[PDB]
RNA sequence: GCCCCGGCGAGGCGCAGGCAGCCGUCGAACCGGGGAUGCCCGAAUGGGACCUCCCGCGGCUUGCCGCACUCCCAGUCGGG
RNA sequence: CUAGUACCGUGAGGGAAAGCUGAAAAGCACCCCGGGAGGGGGGUGAAAAGAGCCUGAAACCAGGCGGCGAUAGGAGGGUGCG
RNA sequence: GGCAGGGUGAAGUCCCUCAACAGAGGGAUGGAGGCCCGCUAGGGGUGCUGACGCGCAAUUCGCUCCCGUGACCCCGGGCUAG
RNA sequence: GGGAGUAGCAGCAUAGCCGGGUGAGAAUCCCGGCCGCCGUAGGGGCCAGGGUUCCACGGCAAUGUUCGUCAGCCGUGGGUUAGUCGGUCCUAACCCGACCCGUAACUCGGCGUCGGGGAAAGGGAAACGGGUUUAUAUUCCCGUACCGCGGUGGUAGGUGCGGCAACGCAAGCCCGAGGGGUGACGCCUCGGGGUAGGCGGACCGGUCCACAAGGCCGGCUAAGCGUAUAAGCCCGGGGAGUGCCGUAAUGGCGAGAACCGGGUGAAAGCGCGAAUGGCCUCCCGUAAGGGGGGUUCCGCCGAUCCCUGGGGCCCGUGAAAAGCCCCUCGGGAACGAUCCACCGCGACCGUACCGAGAACCGACACUGGUGCCCCUGGGUGAGAAGCCUAAGGCGUGUCGGGGGAAACCCAGCCGAGGGAACUCGGCAAAUUGGCCCCGUAACUUCGGGAGAAGGGGUGCCUGCGGGUGUGUAACCCGCAGGUCGCAGUGACUAGGGGGGCCCGACUGUUUAGUAAAAACACAGGUCCCAGCUAGCCCGAAAGGGUUUGUACUGGGGCCGACGCCUGCCCAGUGCCGGUAUGUGAAGCCCGGGUACAACCGGGUGAAGCACCGGUAAACGGCGGGGGUAACUAUAACCCUCUUAAGGUAGCGAAAUUCCUUGUCGGUUAAAUGCCGACCUGCAUGAAUGGCGUAACGAGGUCCCCACUGUCCCCGGCUGGGGCCCGGCGAAACCUCUGC
């Protein structure tokens, strides 16, 4: 084992060969999931991945359709609500 | 103590290396000047009337 | 001789500097330039804590979109709203100039002169008291006891500083006081100067003992102010 | 070690006593005078150097010139 | 003399040793022994002066010759007689 | 970047029986500590006044002994100069 | 030159023998077999450092502690192939330049800002398996993939939908501006799901055994693409308390529980990749090569590897930026992708080998150090312990041969009867030892002391029972009986214990290389300066440290956990403050003197000195001769003789006592010792702290039980040296000599 992979932020995993070797294969870690940004709760329907597993996926697999995907459902009630009653008048 | 076995902590970064400007081992690469000619510190070259290797390297009496 | 340890932090070497990169940035007002007669509001929106400081702070953002830290008040809400200027309201939180602070209010954050950004009473759990309004100066009592006048335009903050009680506590073991000085680079730990030699301290020597008054007049050149650096008196009462 | 002009007048191919060969009478070697080529670092200067190696802008047509700092004359070009 | 060179030190810096065949390479053709380095016979040269090369001292070592040499007492010498 | 394995059993959270002016007694859970045993790895150096002492070594070896989740051990990049 | 053909070529891993071969020559080189060593490292992988030590052929003058046909040695030729691995990007602590300021000046000192640098283990686009070479391979070849940029051609969209909802969808292009997320994080502890690895049974194909059964070997499947549940979070319905739901544990509920349904969501598994590919095996003349076969099922343990959720501690809060995904705005065009298929391009450097009891540093082929930095099968067993053993590696921790192996030494085993009589001293050695049951003193800060002490038991075989579990799967817990031995933790592993005294509270640190401690530190106590352009400090200055700080703070001293306490003295030295009355230098003023000065005499004149006061958890200090009671004694007390004041509480022959082995008592047959008391304390005494003190100590010291070759009194064994033999081959020392 090489320095570089002396370092724990490689997750190391087993895996037997079709020639029977098994050898030790190493990736990196997934970043954590999507959180809201009134209450820090987590995100649904936001995927998890490194930018190059996002990069393969469409535009509406990536986040829910309803408006503000960014807060959670009943904090982005609240701002529509809110919105609603300061266009009354 | 302090004789044979601490000689063996000697595998760590070089103090000095080569220096680009006059060719000797004496380039200090976490300061970043030469020991002997000043590059990297001077645009004139280092050079002390006490000392005699530039004489030596020219032919020089003292 | 050799160099004391007072003589040596004045070098402002490693061993002795504060490490502030690990801290939150310094904490001060709003200038008055940018303040002039608004009366900004604010929101509250983190309570944290700061190695550097022995007071919690407060994040509190401004309409434009400011974002700035402040001192925390005890008792002040996160979603809570508060008001910097001279027609904001006297409540626990808001900042107004000395010459609108009735007399008998608790205050901390003064001012030395009016637009410095907050130099006094800042400790956890200090509070100053109004004691005294006039047209050129306001008096106030500060924690050391000690009465002093500032010019009505200076600015400070009411309410009481949180964070008190903090020394309620023991202490209790060497490695927890190995903690707490680590995190601001104190010298610790603390040699005395009787087991010194000679050469490193005007006590000192094999017989551990001072020789001589340990009263120092206030004179005295650098290198020689140890002990009792110019008391008015000594002892027990 | 490449070119030219003069001299010298037959051998020459560095210190350096070899095997194979080549240059020279269409004037060499050698001597005097004058030209060409002249990698990288270095004041080192388009920008960067923990290894004398790397990375760019333009504009003209790969092939080419220019692009440092401080200052003088100027002046929105440039000459020092 | 392939010297501020080899070499030593993290570095400022420190710093040696080492000249001569012969007029001419004419630098030992050929035979026996030896695994070989080499030895022995033969050759070149006025002379081996043979590259471990002008001369080639002393200390030291081996063999040959001469004198002494296992009943014996003084710093290793002096005088006299054999 | 790292520290085999085992022990003890702090706060916190409770259950049952008999009673209730007061109380009395029996069962568990939980996993703290500059806690304990430990040649795990690592770190240190108490005694034999042992071996060695022109050494394996210009400070080493062996037996025995100490710490071993912490004021602990180690690594890469930096800072303080008579 | 002598020393000397001598010492050393032992000790921490004692390893060779037989047969065959090569070659001039073989203890020392090659093949086979037997016998051995390492086996949580002496094996596997790989940094820095080294630099060709790597491979093949040929050699043996030197090197190699012996030899040598061998080699990390000598010679001759060869060898390192990348869009995907690392460097080229980002910032960290930090460094530099310009401008600016300082310096007689600088290659010197600073500096906010602007810019530039700074990580081959931090952040950070994309590739896996098999073969091929003497020597390279995620780099060459085969197979099958992915990323970025740029094109071509179609489509979704612009100008579309399903769901109450959570949400599900191909769901428009270019340029710019904001916002959110991710990147992006400490220590300790626990559950759930998976994997690598291991184990057991059946079947096939092989192999080892007088037989015999039985034992042992093989029985495989990558990236990538496609495919969904767990926890957790969420959406709908529903409508609760003399309560109900749940966890290993903490917990949850009208601020909406139970219960019905659902949504999103990991590591994995499954399918394709994929086969005479890899492995095992069976027949033929064996060069090309030839030929045919097998590649299957259940079950158990499982991590220190991977994912996911909970809980706890902080006077301590555990990085940043680039990059990447999403949303909304503003400005543009009429087109046109984040979907499908295809096509092209993808620069520079590194890439061999060692990685250490011989490739690194230590002058060496050095028992040291760097690196134990990452990883490791079966049995016993709590165990990465010790012991045996597979794989892999080695027989080179590079001199051998003889010997019933003389004395003597190093490292080990046993020892009758006594049991510390040895010695400064029980130094060294011995004793004890694992697990279960019983039982456990003083003292105590009530936490401990404590495994106190002390006592019983333990093997094999045959049978019965329990817990969890679906289980004659697997792990753990009890009983009874029979039986053998001197001995059942039978080897390995594996505490000797108790009682007094002194110091220090404890864990921790220290004189690298003669001192590990009673010395340092520590929590805690108390004193001093200081309201910030401060106090304390660096510097020639400019500027700067404490300071991204503000009295619950920053700096400066002394004592040193905890408990009971901390007496008197401000005359002296020191520090602070106050009045000026004195004195007080230059300068200013007055007068003389000088055609002007130098000069002479007076006054004023700050800080400081003097004078008045405060201060001892400031430095420090804390007094004899005299007399007396119902007879011998000693004197509560009385005369007393001087200073600033005249040693309080306590302790006391002390780690402090000169006479000293003080005196009395205890411990011994016998006490210059130890403990307890007495007090003429040469020369104790209260934060240079005083007196005590549970727990703790490789600290110093006295005693008791046990144990022993320490001793009476020495004896016998085992290995290695010493001695003889063959080989390599020094040094310290040396006037000449030597009753
Ligand atoms: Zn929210
Ligand atoms: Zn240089």
């Amino acid at each position: 084992m090489k320095p570089m992979y002396r370092s724990r932020s490689w997750r190391r995993k087993y895996v037997r060969t079709p020639g029977g070797r098994t050898v030790i294969h190493f990736e990196r870690r997934k970043p954590k999931v999507a959180h809201c940004a009134m209450c820090g709760r987590p995100l649904n329907g936001v995927p998890r991945g490194r930018p190059s597993e996002l990069r393969k996926l469409p535009k509406t697999k990536k986040r829910p359709e309803r408006p503000y995907p960014n807060l959670c459902p009943s904090c982005m009630r609240k701002v529509m609500k809110a919105q609603v009653r300061a266009s009354i008048t | 103590g302090a004789g044979t076995a601490p000689k063996g902590k000697r595998n760590r970064t070089p103090t000095h290396i080569r220096c680009r400007r006059c060719g000797r081992r004496a380039f200090n690469v976490k300061k970043g000047y030469c020991a002997a000619c000043g590059f990297g510190r001077s645009r004139r070259m280092r050079k002390y009337s006490w000392s005699h290797k530039w004489r030596k390297k020219r032919n020089l009496s003292y | 001789g050799k160099s004391l340890i007072q003589q040596r932090r004045g070098k402002g070497t490693t061993t002795f500097r504060a490490p502030s990169h690990r801290y939150r940035g310094a904490v001060r007002y709003v200038p008055l330039n940018l303040v002039q007669e608004r009366t900004l509001r604010g929101v509250v929106e983190e309570i944290l804590h700061d190695p550097g400081r022995t007071a919690p702070v407060a994040r509190v953002k401004f309409e434009d979109g400011t974002k700035k830290l402040i001192i925390a008040p005890e008792g002040v809400l996160v979603g809570q709203e508060i008001y910097i200027g001279p027609e904001a309201p006297i409540a626990i939180g808001n900042t107004l100039p000395l010459a609108k602070i009735p007399e008998g209010t608790y205050v901390y954050d003064i001012e030395g002169v009016p637009g410095d950004g907050g130099k006094y009473v800042r400790a956890g759990g200090t509070y100053a008291l109004v004691v005294s309004r006039e047209k050129d100066k306001v008096i106030v009592q500060l924690p050391s006891g000690e009465l002093k006048a500032f010019n009505p335009m200076c600015r400070a903050t009411i309410g009481v500083v949180a964070g008190g009680g903090r020394l309620e506590k023991p202490i209790v073991k060497a490695g927890k006081a190995y903690y707490i000085a680590k995190a601001r680079n104190r010298f610790w730990p603390k040699p005395r100067g009787v087991k010194m030699n000679a050469v490193n301290h005007p006590h000192g020597g094999k017989e551990h003992h001072i020789g001589r008054p340990s009263t120092v007049s206030r004179r005295a050149p650098p290198g020689r102010k140890v002990g009792h650096i110019a008391a008015r008196r000594t002892g027990r009462r």
